[PDB]
């Protein structure tokens, strides 16, 4: 729902 | 000596992953931000829900208090930051300028400035009063994971997925130093120590490191936890014993002895990644928050 709660490659 | 943090309260309310938790400087409140686009205020000592602050159009990734505990600033996927008056719940200013998600934010010591980091790979410095961007720093070559002002506000430290930690002169905007160790893993979090002599940095290779800013060298490393995917916050606990606190991807809260680097305690209870932790300014209290499968915040208390 927000960048921090997602994984970034 | 070792701490004995015990679960005291579990705070339910956010409808999506919680993204960050922060205790107000005056110790009266706990603010939390979430992917549910909301900010919630809770009693710091009783964990009692106070109010909900709304406005952002998309999920929020970070929230921070002003020095006098009167304002909050949040960073959202809607590419804006919003300054809030906590007492009234009003959005005083919406900071527009970043060209991609805003990921991190903080007020400077006098709280007249706000620093932000974004997926647009830049760091921006804003005037709190006018809500106008004062400077845009072409800081990194990947998303900026964290930004923080030093004790007197003359410096800003930033971290990025590009593997770098950089220190900037607030007034000139010049890059004064680039810090990186023997490997180049993404730097997921950074912040100056309470006395401003060190920088605590987390990298996505399951490591936390304490850097001597002036000498530009790594002094201590903290390991034992799991951190390879999310930008988990880390803190300096200074109310009782001097610890380093951080969430982990194994759903636990880790606490290390800052000087010895030994793990002194692990807090079990969350059902998902502990993305954020915060340490109360006067009481030995730790607040922890977890992602999507948990959605709760927990307050732990210790006698030391």
């Amino acid at each position: 729902g927000s960048a921090r709660a997602e994984v970034h490659l | 000596v070792k701490p004995n943090y015990a679960l005291k309260f579990t705070l339910a309310g956010h409808t999506k992953a919680v993204s960050s938790v922060k205790f107000s400087p005056n110790g009266e409140w706990l603010a939390s931000s979430s992917a549910d686009k909301l900010i919630k205020i809770w009693g710091a000592y009783d964990g009692k829900f106070e109010k909900t602050i709304s406005g952002h159009k998309l999920g929020i990734s970070d929230v921070a208090w002003s020095s006098d505990s009167n304002l909050l600033v949040s960073a959202s996927d809607d590419k804006t930051l919003k300054i809030w008056d906590v007492s009234s719940g009003k959005c005083l200013k919406t900071l527009k300028g970043h060209s991609n998600y805003v990921f991190c934010c903080n007020f400077n010591p006098q709280s007249n400035l706000i620093v932000s980091g974004s997926f647009d790979e830049s760091v921006r410095i804003w005037d709190v009063k006018t809500g106008k961007c004062l400077k845009t720093l072409p800081a990194h070559s990947d998303p900026v994971s964290a930004v923080h002002f030093n004790r007197d506000g003359s410096l800003i430290v930033s971290s990025s997925y590009d593997g770098l930690c950089r220190i900037w002169d607030t007034a000139s905007g010049q890059c004064l130093k680039t810090l990186i160790d023997d490997d180049n893993p993404p730097v997921s979090f950074v912040k100056f120590s309470p006395n401003g002599k060190y920088i605590l940095a987390a990298t996505l290779d399951n490591t936390l490191k304490l850097w001597d800013y002036s000498k530009g060298k790594c002094l201590k490393t903290y390991t034992g936890h799991k951190n390879e995917k999310y930008c988990i916050f880390a803190n300096f606990s200074v109310t009782g014993g001097k610890w380093i606190v951080s969430g982990s991807e194994d759903n636990l809260v880790y606490i290390w002895n800052l000087q010895t680097k030994e793990i002194v305690q692990k807090l079990q209870g969350h059902t998902d990644v502990v993305i954020s932790t915060a340490c109360h300014p006067t009481e030995n209290i730790i607040a922890s928050a977890a992602l999507e499968n948990d959605k709760t915040i927990k307050l732990w208390k210790s006698d030391c």
